[PDB]
């Protein structure tokens, strides 16, 4: 027996109209937890549960300002507690971008790998500061860890995964982030075939 | 070394799985003649449980999608929209507790089949026994059950949530003249049970556009240093809920320089 801890905290967000943000949280306990989000139902806001519902995406698309610029809350509960944590959600304008916020200038393309082999999704962004590339695959944050070793984030962005097996087949996206905010490629999808 | 996906039939136009399949991956073609395949017919899968986006997407040229008495639990949200030819649907024999309208909201359906699913009653599909009095989609024929959380069973027809119909909607300008260079305000509202989500669906705007908050949901729309190139412009505001959709809208006029 133990009460729920987020081991994952949801990080502030600052996007751009018409695209997309997410925030995530997963929690841990004993018995196993149920995660949340809170604040009207809207096809513009999407819950995406993970790991038997102890875990939750809120991806937001497509981004509307200043309506949608709010502090979400994820909560986490199992029968010795219920807990918290909260995210904020800028949203800027067209013409208000900063010189530097993260631009995607080339995205990732549709594509068949042969079961076994090795596939490679590709991701190239620029900004300033130089923005961090994360990958996203059918709304949800890509853990190498759990691959595990099989699943690589290269240096230049890509998303390298060896031996492809079922599982790998989605919707992947790249998503470029600095301080300045984030940017949501177009998504790009990997289809898996025989043999 | 066909293409064809294991057990079952494929010619250039359609594919035939008929014969009972344990396998729980949507059966995908091998090639790019996938935006050619006008027909897809699914049956006696037990184990096929969802359906997603990625198995639809690539079937851009699909008319008619039959999946029947096989294991379908659920379709994610937006399976449906890269394939706006798509008239006829047949999702019965499944297990199916549930069903969003906005699953079709992109679609033009002629038939849509529904019988022999477990069926939950709920406000959520208010919309079925909407469709069927309204004679839409051929489900005035169909003889649909739901389950109240009792384990009653009854017939659609004799559903009755309270609290749970149709949004209304109203704008506060019934046309819209503004000097080009200059500001102007507009607010749509939407009210009813359950509370409708609200949205102005004005991306091909070229001016610039916010969007903020005011038993009623109301958005205010601000156009600001309006460009001629809006002239004409049909403001659309749109209201949703669970049971169904409203439409408002106005009339731009831009003059000047
Ligand atoms: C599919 O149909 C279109 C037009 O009908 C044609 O351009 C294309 O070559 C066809 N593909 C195949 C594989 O026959
Ligand atoms: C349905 O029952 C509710 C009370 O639970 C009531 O609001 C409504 O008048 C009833 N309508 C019919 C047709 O039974
Ligand atoms: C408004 O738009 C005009 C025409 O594009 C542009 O040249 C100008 O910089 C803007 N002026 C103001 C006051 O927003």
């Amino acid at each position: 027996e133990s009460p729920p801890v987020f081991i994952k905290k949801p990080v502030d967000q600052i996007g751009v109209s018409g695209g997309v943000a997410s925030f995530v949280c997963q929690a841990t306990g004993d018995p196993k937890p149920r995660v949340t989000w809170n604040k009207v139902n809207s096809q513009r806001f999407e819950t995406i549960e993970f790991d038997e519902s102890a875990g939750a995406v809120l991806r937001i698309q497509p981004l509307r300002t200043p309506r949608d610029e709010n502090i979400y809350e994820c909560v986490a509960q199992n029968p010795h507690g219920e807990v918290t944590v909260h995210a904020k959600l800028t949203v800027l304008r067209e013409d208000q971008l900063p010189p530097g916020f993260p631009n995607i200038d080339m995205g990732p393309q549709l594509k068949v790998v042969e079961r076994t082999r090795t596939a490679t999704m590709l991701c190239a962004a620029s900004g300033n500061p130089d923005p961090e590339i994360t990958w996203f695959k059918d709304f949800l944050p890509v853990d190498p860890s759990t691959s595990n070793g099989r699943i690589k984030q290269l240096r230049s962005g890509g998303l390298q995964i060896e031996s492809s097996e079922e599982t790998d087949q989605g919707k992947y996206e790249c998503v470029a982030s600095n301080s300045a905010g984030v940017r949501y490629s177009s998504p790009a999808n990997l289809y898996v075939r025989v043999r | 070394e066909t293409g064809c996906p294991a057990n079952c039939l494929c010619s250039k136009t359609d594919i035939n799985c008929k014969k009972p399949d344990d396998g729980n991956l949507f059966p995908l073609l091998e090639g790019q003649d996938s935006r050619n395949i006008t027909s897809i017919h699914i049956e006696n899968w037990k184990n096929l449980q969802t359906l997603n986006a990625v198995d639809m997407e690539l079937y851009t040229g699909l008319q008619r999608l039959t999946i029947r008495n096989s294991g379908l639990r659920n379709i994610q949200p937006r399976a449906f929209a890269k394939n706006p030819h798509l008239r006829y649907i047949d999702l019965s024999g499944n297990r199916l507790t549930t069903l969003s309208w906005q699953l079709f909201q992109t679609l033009r359906l002629f038939d849509l089949r529904l019988e022999r699913n477990p069926f939950q009653c709920s406000c959520d599909i208010r919309w079925i026994q909407l469709w069927q009095e309204k004679g839409e989609a051929n489900l005035q024929s169909q003889q649909l059950h739901c389950m109240n959380l009792d384990t009653a069973v009854i017939l659609l027809r004799n559903m009755n949530i309270t609290q749970c119909d149709l949004p209304e909607i109203s704008v506060s300008h019934v046309n819209l003249t503004v000097r080009e260079g200059e500001n102007a305000v507009i607010t749509c509202q939407g009210s009813g049970s359950p509370l409708p989500d609200v949205d102005w669906t004005v991306a091909d705007l070229h001016s610039i556009n916010t969007h903020q908050t005011n038993n009623v949901h109301a958005i205010q729309l601000t156009l600001v240093n309006v460009t001629s190139e809006d002239n004409g412009f049909l403001l659309t505001c749109i209201a949703e809920n669970v049971v169904g959709m409203s439409q408002a809208s106005v009339l731009l006029t831009v003059y000047g320089t």
